[PDB]
């Protein structure tokens, strides 16, 4: 029961947040984003592989 | 677009509209949940149907 304390409530409210963040980014990897003026279109995840990778790690 | 909203003013003239507005505000608890569950089921099956079919002709 997060309602037990206020710290429990805020912890529940912050862990139920990063689940959503990871879901969102797990979706966004497949987006073709950025024109990639030099070559074909890289799905945004692989273009910024460092950003997406580090976020998944965290 | 917004010039459609005036259609709603039939509310006064029509029971159905006001009584529906109320049967919706009362059940506004389960509709948030339905939106949520649909959003999750859609994301699930979108990921699946993507990877199971992303590479084809």
């Amino acid at each position: 029961n997060p309602h037990t304390s206020t710290l429990a409530l805020v912890f529940y409210y912050v862990t139920g947040f990063f689940i959503a963040v990871s879901v969102i980014t797990n979706v966004v990897e497949t987006v073709p984003c950025g024109t990639v003026p030099g070559s074909k279109e890289l799905p945004c995840g692989e273009r910024y592989s460092v950003a997406f990778f580090c976020l998944d790690t965290a | 677009v917004f010039r459609v909203f005036r259609i709603f003013k039939f509310s006064r003239h029509s029971q159905g509209l006001r009584i529906l507005g109320y049967t919706l505000k009362s059940c506004a608890s389960e509709l948030g949940f339905l939106l949520f569950s649909l959003t999750m089921a859609i994301i699930i099956f979108a990921t699946v149907m993507f990877y199971a079919e992303k590479g084809s002709s």
